[PDB]
């Protein structure tokens, strides 16, 4: 379905959510709808990291 | 001192018993996902009859 959502997957991945927010407002992303926005979202984060 | 004496006891239980703090955060966390699971559906389907 579309309700994934920012903090769940923080909680479950174990990251901080600040982080996840960030990385989500700099790749241009507001909705987790296909893998492609997640793993864009992950290259930031791991890049940040 | 009281919560210090916390932490050391804990930490020191989750190392002799080989147990990870994310695993007990998931087996003592009070949050949920809140959206039904396809084991929660399977069970529902599979008691109905």
């Amino acid at each position: 379905q579309q309700t994934l959502t920012a903090d769940r997957l923080a909680s479950v991945m174990g990251l901080d959510i600040s982080m996840v927010t960030q990385a989500m407002v700099s790749a241009g992303v507001n909705q987790l709808q296909c893998w492609q926005d997640i793993n864009t979202v992950l290259q930031w984060i791991d890049v940040a990291s | 001192p009281r919560l210090v004496i916390w932490l050391y006891q804990v930490t020191q239980w989750l190392t002799e018993a080989e147990i990870t703090t994310e695993a007990i955060w998931l087996l003592c966390t009070p949050e949920f996902s809140g959206n039904i699971s396809p084991e929660i559906s399977n069970l529902l389907n599979n008691l109905r009859p």
